[PDB]
């Protein structure tokens, strides 16, 4: 995260770290969505034009974390991965459209103080949230610039309207993704970065005092560039897919 | 950089 | 089904310092 501030204790409960077991390092963030789910961004996985190919082995995902490198002993969760599941139609080929990915847990977690489940969005909050102006928040252990933060960072960021997200990139931008950041002209920054991805962009329903998860981290061109903008995964748009693999495996 | 883990889960 | 509400935050009706610049942009 660029521009971001450390976040609190138990701010994000739902912020998950994907690692690396060899050599052992930090690939991604996430999100735990029940107790025994965990979304986060495909291209963590899978990304063949870099030879990123990670399997169910290769990874363990650390739940309730603030610090980016302490193993926090008593307070976070470990746990081993059984299924991964990339969305069929994921394309990295283009332009990363569908970066999502869901993984089923060895295990159910435990909730506490520091670890408990987003909501996923319903049709009504998305209509009413997912909005040019209103701003999300996004977290993760990202790089600070476009170097690397003892804790979780936090950063808020206004939604920004869907011509303005076009116009700002060459690459082809699909109804699977909304983009947001600060104009070159509003004086504050911020970005998410190298590390942040898969990570949630999350919003606070007005209405019922729930944290809802609308983006997941997915892509950019550096990282706080004026003129650029952050790219999210639209959560609720492939909700339906989300719901399939769900209750079927 | 990172604080090793308990070796049960680098299993 | 308890989704959403933060133990350390909403649970205990507390505030996180920039949850107000959501709800205020809302
Ligand atoms: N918010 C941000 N500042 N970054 O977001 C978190 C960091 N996420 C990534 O690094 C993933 C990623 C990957 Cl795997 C490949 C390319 C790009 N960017 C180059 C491109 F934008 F040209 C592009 C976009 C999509 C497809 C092909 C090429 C990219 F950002």
């Amino acid at each position: 995260i660029v521009e971001g501030s450390d976040a609190e204790i138990g701010m994000s409960p739902w912020q998950v770290m994907l690692f690396r077991k060899s050599p052992q390092e930090l690939l991604c963030g996430a999100s735990l969505i029940s107790d025994r789910w965990v979304l986060t961004a495909a291209h963590c996985l899978l990304y063949p034009p870099w030879d990123k190919n990670f399997t169910e082995n290769d990874l363990l995902v650390r739940i309730g974390k603030h610090s980016r490198t302490r193993y926090e002993r008593n307070i976070e969760k470990i746990s081993m991965l059984e299924k991964i599941y990339i969305h069929p139609r994921y394309n990295w080929r283009e332009n990363l459209d569908r970066d999502i990915a869901l993984m089923k847990l060895k295990k159910p977690v435990a909730f506490s103080d520091y670890i408990h489940p987003v909501c996923l969005p319903d049709r009504e909050t998305a209509a009413s949230l997912l909005q040019a102006g209103y701003k999300g928040r996004v977290t993760g252990w990202g790089n600070l610039k476009e170097g690397q933060p003892s804790v979780l960072q936090v950063v808020n960021l206004p939604i920004v309207e869907r011509p303005v997200c076009k116009d700002s990139t060459r690459i082809r931008i699909t109804d699977n993704m909304f983009c947001a950041g600060y104009k070159p002209d509003e004086g504050k920054r911020g970005d998410a970065c190298e590390g942040d991805s898969g990570g949630p962009f999350v919003m606070k329903s007005p209405f019922n005092n729930r944290w809802y998860q609308m983006g997941i981290v997915s892509w950019g061109e550096g990282c706080d560039r004026d003129g650029k903008y952050g790219f999210y995964t639209h959560v609720f748009r492939l909700k339906k897919w989300i719901q399939k693999v769900i209750d079927q495996f | 950089d990172f604080e090793e883990i308990p070796e049960e889960y680098l299993q | 089904a308890d989704c959403g509400l933060r133990p350390l935050f909403e649970k205990k009706s507390l505030e996180d310092k920039t949850e107000r610049e959501l709800l205020e942009s809302y």
